[PDB]
């Protein structure tokens, strides 16, 4: 499984979960 | 509330929000850096008005966010993001919207924020950033 | 007291830490992955003991942090990291520590905690995460 | 002649070239993947016409390539890029040009190709990419 | 550049 | 995963 | 800088 | 042959092969830095003798790789890498080995070579480079 599409991080959600 | 995701980019140039003293955040929309050109993100908008808007112009490149925080908490029943400031290498802009609740800090010590994704209904529910070096 | 930095590796199989129900916590040491096998990291303690510590063992490589969060407060004149919670793809591991205080979480949407640097004195003043695809 | 940069996107979803059996690669653009949207790139031309225009149409996201190569030689006293061959992980296009001179090859074994940047006078001078997770 | 690969690091938590 | 990625790039040589 | 950066590989050619 | 994956690491300090100029490269051993720390890769061993050894020692973390080149080709029948040659922002070193063959080449404009993995038989039958900013 490797995608096409480049990844990246991400850090959250803050508020409503 | 309608979720967005800009994706990511190379930086930031520009970021237009609206906020209520009493409420939360309303509107969120960002001028990103793609590859030396600035990148008009969609506007996305409180699905109410009533807010009072505001310009944050960084000096881009070498102006760069460095902590983003804020408070979340109730509004009319539905938890929300109430109050935000950014703060750069050079300065601080905010607190804008509600100082109270439960507050949450994103310090970088290394990398930037490079997109933001979330959801907003009457206010913006939540938020998330993409984070690269 | 003594700053550390372990910086960045492959991933995390153990946290150790130790922490005391009337202070904050005291000792930190990571077992990481490096390259597909254990990496066993320097034990930053502090410097007076009589903690309790707790061991968390992750089922690497499918079990992985997701959040991190606690509490940092005053401790006889010094304001240090009280509590901390690791909850991860699996379970959740904490409250360890005393829940009072400011709260500070970082919730992970895409990435991997691969690293940890701060300080220790008596207790551990603070804390920063290397974060990684 | 000019040199252009691209730039990093988030993927590839075409790319369309120009090229003579006589001489070299001639014209260079790409149709970049840009947060799940398609982003038309600046089609980079050669100061003269009279090539062959091929498009590579990429099964985005599935279809991704895996290495690159061909060819740089010499043609009217420069040394430039007379053949290019992208291999995806579903099939081979190309080559297009004349494949002899020196050749190079870059295969990749994790990680994407993002992004363009080079030089076009009447050929493609030289090139490079950007590689990403 | 630096011979010394870097990665992104969020924090400090626990004052500054 | 659990594992972090890196960039590869080749191999050179056989197979 | 606020300027995010990439690997780069080349150049190929001349 | 044997098959080897010394995975990623901060950087390289040095670099410890041997190669036959009759033949083609045989022992791979790399010093790379671990955050700050030496770190003394394995050995990986040609299954013959009869080499002349080769010590790479970078001044890093000033000096680095910047391009890494060579020749692969066939001896007693087999494909294998049979030169190789490590450019640095200071110095040049090799060609180390017959310069004959199919040739190869990995020029970096951005970023760091971070590890080495591949096989070595009688021979370095293959290799792949870890990449990293
Ligand atoms: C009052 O309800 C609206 O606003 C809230 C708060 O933004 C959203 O969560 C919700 O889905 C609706 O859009
Ligand atoms: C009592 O003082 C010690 O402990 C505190 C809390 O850890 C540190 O900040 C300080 O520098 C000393 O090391
Ligand atoms: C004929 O000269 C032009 O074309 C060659 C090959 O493309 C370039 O190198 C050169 O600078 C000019 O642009
Ligand atoms: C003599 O054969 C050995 O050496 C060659 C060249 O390295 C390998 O390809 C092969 O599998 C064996 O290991």
């Amino acid at each position: 499984e490797q995608s096409g599409i480049s990844q990246t991080v991400i850090v959250g959600p803050w508020g409503a979960k | 509330g309608k979720a967005f995701d800009d994706g990511a980019f190379t930086g930031i140039r520009e970021i237009n929000l609206s906020y209520n003293k009493e409420t939360a955040i309303g509107d969120f929309q960002v001028v990103y850096d793609l590859n030396g050109s600035p990148y008009v993100g969609q506007n996305h908008k409180s699905f109410i008005t009533g807010f009072t808007p505001v310009k944050i112009s960084l000096d881009f490149p070498s102006e760069y966010i460095m902590e983003v925080s804020g408070y979340t908490g109730n509004v009319s029943g539905y938890v929300v993001v109430r109050s935000l400031t950014f703060k750069t290498n050079k300065k601080t802009y905010g607190p804008y919207g509600v100082t109270s609740g439960t507050p949450f800090n994103l310090p970088i010590e290394n990398g930037l924020i490079v997109g933001f994704k979330g959801s907003i209904g009457y206010w913006l529910d939540y938020f998330s950033m993409y984070l690269s070096l």
